[PDB]
């Protein structure tokens, strides 16, 4: 009767109201779940107190929040109002470098992951660039490429740059409509020596994500918090006993 | 319009009514027939656009 | 599937709408992403519950904050309007 949970969070994509495929939110710090409830309150005034008499409940919403500190593409997707894009890898022939190119200066490529970088000298005689011309900063992780130095016979300025790029997933900002998402809670209790507790939540509106520290500072891992409310689904039957928002399941 | 009546045949049309008119439906069908005097159809009525849409109730309804 | 992040910022200053020549912002200590969005809701009364049943954004921004240790004149013009 006593309870401290840990577990696991599963959320299923609703499209137009048709349930979408369950898929793991990945590691969880934080689930929280609140309930607000607006009254009138009727006061007689018999007694010569005018004290509170009775009161109705009128209003009735509930909001949950969820720290996860996955940055996977899914989450993302999730969280950022994205759609996830998938590119695969390839090699480029083509591309056309800045013009008026000097030491010194830093070349940025449109893709990321380069590797076997080849520089080809515009001429009538292809004559690729020696390697030890230009350098690599951060292993090709960005295409970033510094040039070293130049041979005095200065070569044709423009150049023609060849190289392979690898395959990467990328999340757009606000470029999804709002998800809705119904989710399923895995908590064991470990009070009652890991007692099983189910939550469901039918309908949840989710809400953007509020900070995100790129750079952090201290020990802890990045957090990331969404807020949600959850919705009154309309489909489950309104006489039914569990409800229309969620419901809890423990088992004894 | 030009339709044979077979002998002891009853023809039963289907008088379809439309959604789209004028608010007053005032008609007067005429069923004209040789050596038989003129038995008009008088079809009286009116059209109404239904108000399908639920206001949000945040705020009280005042009737 | 952890996120502790350390590295590098780089900005392009937009003239006219035509991108700039890319520089270092030198040393960065700390930077975050913050969105807002603002919502409209819609509820239905049949159950009695007068419990939101529906709601769709209507406001979207976001803003970036940068902190930066840098005196540099190039970073003081950037930051100075100079």
């Amino acid at each position: 009767t006593y309870f401290y949970g840990q577990g696991e969070i599963d959320a299923a994509p609703i499209v137009n109201g048709v349930l979408g495929k369950w898929r793991w939110i990945q590691d969880v710090s934080a689930m929280s779940i609140q309930l607000a409830v607006e009254k009138v309150e009727h006061k007689e005034s018999y007694s010569g107190q005018k004290a509170l008499v009775r009161s109705f409940p009128i209003g009735k919403t509930a909001t949950v929040n969820i720290t996860l500190h996955s940055i996977g593409p899914d989450n993302l997707a999730l969280t950022l109002y994205g759609k996830v894009v998938a590119k695969a890898a390839g090699s480029v022939t083509g591309e056309v470098l800045p013009a008026d190119l000097v030491a010194g200066d830093v070349i940025r490529l449109a893709n990321f992951g380069v590797s076997e970088l080849v520089i080809t000298d515009s001429a009538s005689s292809p004559a690729p660039l020696d390697p030890q011309y230009y350098a690599l900063r951060a292993d090709g992780a960005y295409g970033e490429v510094q040039l070293l130095g130049l041979p005095t016979p200065a070569p044709t300025q423009p150049f023609k740059a060849a190289y392979e790029y690898a395959a990467t997933k990328q999340v757009g900002m606000f470029t999804a409509p709002q998800p809705t998402v119904a989710l399923r809670y895995k908590g064991i209790n470990l009070a009652e020596g890991g007692a099983p507790v189910i939550v469901e939540l039918y309908k949840v509106a989710t809400d953007p994500l509020q900070e995100l520290a790129l750079i952090s500072d201290g020990n802890t891992v990045a957090g990331m918090q969404i807020s949600g409310g959850i919705l009154l689904d309309t489909s489950k039957p309104d006489t039914g006993d569990l409800g229309r928002f969620g419901r809890i399941i423990q088992l004894g | 319009p030009p339709l044979g009546f077979a002998a002891l045949e009853e023809r039963t049309w289907t008088v379809s009514i439309g959604t789209d008119g004028p608010p007053v439906v005032n008609a007067r069908i005429v069923w004209r027939l040789q050596g038989e005097p003129n038995l008009v159809l008088v079809i009286t009525g009116n059209r109404i656009i239904a108000w399908t849409f639920a206001p949000d109730w945040g705020d009280s309804i005042v009737e």
